[PDB]
């Protein structure tokens, strides 16, 4: 799955 | 200030993107989608399951 971490 | 999710609110820690191209949502925030760690392979929101 794709995630990101929020900046 | 852009917002998403099943909750509208703006992004915050890890979040989980829709395989479905056409997903209104795109993204949602792990805990909102029941999730500890990120799923192995595709994975399709709540709402693009049961569309
Ligand atoms: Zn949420
Ligand atoms: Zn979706």
């Amino acid at each position: 799955a794709r995630t990101k971490q929020t900046a | 200030e852009p917002t998403y999710c099943l909750c509208h609110q703006v992004s915050y820690g890890e979040m989980i993107g829709c395989d479905n191209p056409d997903c209104p949502i795109e993204w949602f925030h792990f805990a909102c989608v029941d999730l500890t760690t990120k799923p192995k392979g595709k994975w399709f929101c709540p709402r693009c399951v049961q569309e």
